[PDB]
RNA sequence: UUUUCUACAUAAGAAUAUCCACCACACGAAAGUUUUUAUGAAACUAAAAACCAAAGGAGGAUUUAGCAGUAAAUCAAGAA
């Protein structure tokens, strides 16, 4: 189980995304220049409309892997802010101690 | 507040330190000083030895300055001693011998004296009494009278100019005027000294 | 290849060369002297100091000693001592 | 410090003085305005003289008018003094009885204009009606007996229905320039390339003096309304003025100065010619003489603090010790500009 | 601007293998698109969750 | 006006609310209308130009912060 049907949708979204990768890059490409014609761009325009928007890049929400909250989580750990000091103040996160200067 | 209060002050004149030999009790005083491994502040960038150095001029070029800018307030500073000069040289010229022999040139000598003549001598505080504040007449000690004649000066020259008008221009008339006693700053300080007559029986009230 | 495009000051063809050239046509306008030839001209000393001052100064840069050498090629050059 | 006129070798560092009916007939253009309040301020107008003005000076004793046109340039740090180092000549050489065509910022030109006017007479140049005014003004009182001695050889047309024609007295055509301001700018140029060609005769002498050269060749502030920039090129007063410094005359001598206070897109320590020439000033410009111009010497200076203290006008008490001499020495690095400044507030 | 300097800048660009003909800042987004790893294929992205 | 602009780094040149019929200009447009561009499958989002130039002319009772490299002013970076 994930943790939340929020993080299935999102693993799904994940999936796709993955799917269509080079349909989407192709068809955008034709579709970003200005060297082409007009007419193709506009059946590209369409084409691209056409393919399963829960394929989209941006339709894509970074989650907190363990917690799932879709707000807080920093980038590099994956983690929501809660887990995250949960873990580094246990000392269980590598090379992160509480900032004095 | 980087220096613990185990650092004392600089002391910046030059004469005292190249003439010690007639005085007794300093040397004793600055054997004393440096001897006790006194930790001692690294001078302040706006204290110089320059000879050219009124510390008075300072704290009223400080005082103008809005912001950061020393820049600035340095210049409009040196623009109003400029002008007040240049301006009595025009007098001068323009005279007759004995008002030759009358007239100050020196920009300097004005500034103590129309700073001088602009300090009030009594100030008001507020005594509150059975609800009501009573304005009641205060001796007051040197500093803050010289604190009060500059922001007056800085206050009146700000504010009521025309706006074609610079600043150092302005405060070179208020300067010149404070000088002869005739200019409106000395009417403030007049408004003071009038209005701790008119309250004087309260001077009762202030207990310290 | 434009002339803007070097990487030097070559005094051939340079308008230096053509400004120097007027100017010496002039000079000898002026003193009645019916000697021209661009050879004549272009093969004395003082044009030839002229040639290393000007490419100096176009290549080194701005220079006090620079300056110096233009100073004393336009010196003779234009009869002032 | 003594003196008499300006041409002395051994007053190097020495007070010239001049009247104030001298200064309105020599200088009716701008004096640096730092020195008209030394002016206005001391009822005296006084000057010292400076090595570099010696040297300009004694070229310009030795000129052959049969040669063509020679080109003098004074370079230097800011407020290094070489705008006055050109009033020297100005006036040595106007009391000589010389024409004296003298402009003392060329970058008033170049920037600030309110007014662009377009003339197509010239192909594409524009005119500036505010400056040609003014400098036609000056232009005016500076020269007066020369003016009715010219007489221009052409048929010029101010309008439809003005003209004149050949045979007029040169001041006529200045002052008719002024009158109806709008076409200035012509009148302007037209008594410049007259100018250049009467100068072919024994009758012109002609210094002409323009302070901030680089302006000519320099990169220009002004704008067309499609907010386009326009070149020094597109300048009816530059592209005319250019001409009178082309050497290609007789009689006349140019002396000439690179500023970087005036100047437009250079650094603030460029001082040296090529710089502030660029490519196109420099090459245009053909062989000069390039004059450096420097900081007081030590005895300059306590020439110049002699002259200070003589006219009382250091009011601070201890300004008199050799303490204040090393102070104000050390904080202007003895530099003319600087201790001018130094000693306004002291 | 000269044409040598149009000349050398062709030459240095179809030796090192960038951009050959003269083309938009709009068009070189294509470039630019296939020179990259598209966002969803990153293993940043995709692989996400465990 | 200790202001505004351009140059520029910190000496410059110009503008400067009233003339008057300016061919309006002084400050102030972050707001809007138009056009682009950035992103993005999707502009409702951000930025930039062009226009327009308004309230505002130092703010009632009452209140906030700061004890020194602080307050105040100025600039740049990162997180997502
Ligand atoms: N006594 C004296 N003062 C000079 C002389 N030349 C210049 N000055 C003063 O020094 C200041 C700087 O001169 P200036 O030529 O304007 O310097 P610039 O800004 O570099 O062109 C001026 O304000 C003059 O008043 C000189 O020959 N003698
Ligand atoms: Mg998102
Ligand atoms: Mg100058
Ligand atoms: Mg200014
Ligand atoms: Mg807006
Ligand atoms: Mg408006
Ligand atoms: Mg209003
Ligand atoms: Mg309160
Ligand atoms: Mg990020």
């Amino acid at each position: 189980y994930y943790v939340d049907w929020k993080m299935l949708r999102d693993v799904k979204r994940r999936k796709m995304a993955y799917e269509y990768a080079d349909e989407r890059l192709r068809i955008n490409s034709l579709r970003k220049n200005t060297i082409l014609p007009k007419d193709l761009q506009e059946v590209a325009d369409e084409e691209i409309a056409s393919l399963p928007r829960d394929s989209c890049p941006v339709r894509i929400r970074n989650r907190c892997v363990m917690t799932s909250r879709p707000r807080g989580v920093k980038r590099r750990w994956r983690l929501s802010r809660i887990v995250f000091r949960h873990l580094a103040d246990h000392g269980q996160l590598s090379g992160v101690q509480r900032a004095m200067w | 507040s980087r220096y613990g209060p185990e650092y004392k002050d600089p002391q910046i004149d030059k004469e005292y330190y190249r003439k010690p030999l007639a005085e007794q009790t300093e040397e004793e005083k600055y054997e004393r000083d440096f001897k006790k491994t006194q930790l001692i502040k690294a001078a302040p960038a706006t204290k110089t030895s320059s000879v050219f150095e009124d510390p008075v001029i300072s704290k009223f070029t400080n005082m103008m300055m809005k912001g950061g800018n020393k820049v600035l307030a340095r210049s409009l500073m040196t623009q109003t001693l400029e002008a007040v000069k240049r301006k009595q040289f025009a007098k001068y010229h323009a005279a007759s011998a004995e008002e030759q022999a009358t007239i100050e040139r020196n920009p300097y000598t004005i500034f103590h004296q129309a700073l001088k003549n602009c300090e009030p001598v009594i100030g008001l505080v507020p005594i509150l009494k059975g609800g009501h504040f009573y304005q009641v007449p205060v001796p007051l000690a040197d500093r803050r009278r010289r604190f009060l004649a500059m922001k007056w000066m800085i206050a009146e020259c700000r504010e009521k100019k025309h706006r074609r008008v610079l600043m150092p221009e302005k405060l070179s008339q208020e300067l010149l005027e404070a000088f002869h006693n005739q200019g409106p700053v000395i009417k403030r300080k007049h408004d003071m000294h009038k209005m701790a007559e008119a309250n004087r029986a309260l001077a009762h009230y202030r207990w310290w | 290849k434009t002339e803007a495009d070097m990487e030097e000051y070559i005094w051939e063809n340079s308008t230096s060369e053509k400004n120097i050239l007027e100017t010496l046509l002039q000079i000898k306008a002026a003193e009645k002297n019916l000697e021209l030839s661009k050879e004549e001209l272009l093969g004395t000393k003082e044009v030839e100091d002229y040639r290393k001052s000007v490419v100096s100064l176009k290549n080194e840069g701005d220079n006090e000693n620079t300056l110096s050498q233009y100073k004393e090629s336009v010196k003779r050059l234009l009869n002032l001592a | 410090x003594x003196x008499x006129x300006x041409x002395x070798x051994x007053x190097x560092x020495x007070x010239x003085x001049x009247s104030l009916q001298e200064l309105k007939t020599v200088f009716p253009h701008g004096l640096p305005p730092r020195f008209a309040m030394q002016v206005k301020t001391f009822n005296e107008a006084c000057l010292m003289v400076r090595k570099p003005a010696l040297e300009l000076l004694h070229y310009l004793k030795n000129t052959n008018f049969a040669h063509p046109a020679v080109r003098y340039v004074l370079y230097g740090e800011k407020g290094t003094g070489k705008t006055l180092s050109l009033c020297h000549i100005l006036h040595f050489c106007a009391k000589q009885n010389w024409l004296i065509l003298h402009i003392p910022d060329a970058h008033i030109w170049v920037k600030n204009c309110r007014d662009l006017l377009q003339s197509n007479y010239n192909k594409q140049r524009f005119d500036q009606p505010l400056e040609a005014s003014t400098w036609l003004k000056n232009f005016k009182t500076a020269n007066e007996h020369f003016l009715s001695q010219i007489k221009v050889q052409e048929k010029y047309v101010w309008n439809k229905r003005e003209s004149t024609e050949k045979g007029r007295p040169l001041g006529e055509v200045v002052e008719q320039g002024i009158m109806r301001v709008r076409n200035a700018t012509d009148a302007v140029g037209i008594v410049l390339k007259e100018l250049k060609r009467q100068s072919s005769l024994g009758i012109f002498h002609l210094l002409v003096a323009v302070d901030g050269v680089n302006a000519l060749w320099g990169r220009t502030t002004l704008k067309r309304e499609d907010k386009s920039p326009i070149a020094p090129e597109e300048l009816a007063l530059i592209h005319n003025l250019r001409k009178m410094v082309k050497n290609d005359w007789q009689g006349g001598a140019i002396v000439l100065t690179v500023s970087q206070t005036g100047s437009l897109f250079k650094p603030r320590n460029a001082y040296l010619p090529q710089e502030l020439l660029g490519k196109e000033g420099f090459d245009a410009l053909d062989p000069f003489i390039p004059i450096l111009v420097s900081n007081y010497n030590p005895k300059e200076f306590e020439s110049c603090i002699q002259y200070y203290l003589e006219n009382n006008w250091l009011q601070h008490e201890k300004a008199h010790t050799e303490e204040g001499k090393k102070e104000l020495l050390f904080l202007s690095n003895r530099n003319p500009g600087q201790l001018e400044r130094l000693c306004a507030y002291l | 601007l000269s044409e040598y300097a149009v000349r050398m800048s062709r030459l240095s660009a179809r030796l090192f293998g960038e951009v050959a003909r003269p083309t938009d800042s709009k068009s070189m987004k294509v470039v630019k698109l296939f020179s990259e790893q598209p966002l969803a294929k990153r293993k940043e992205t995709y692989d996400w969750y465990p």
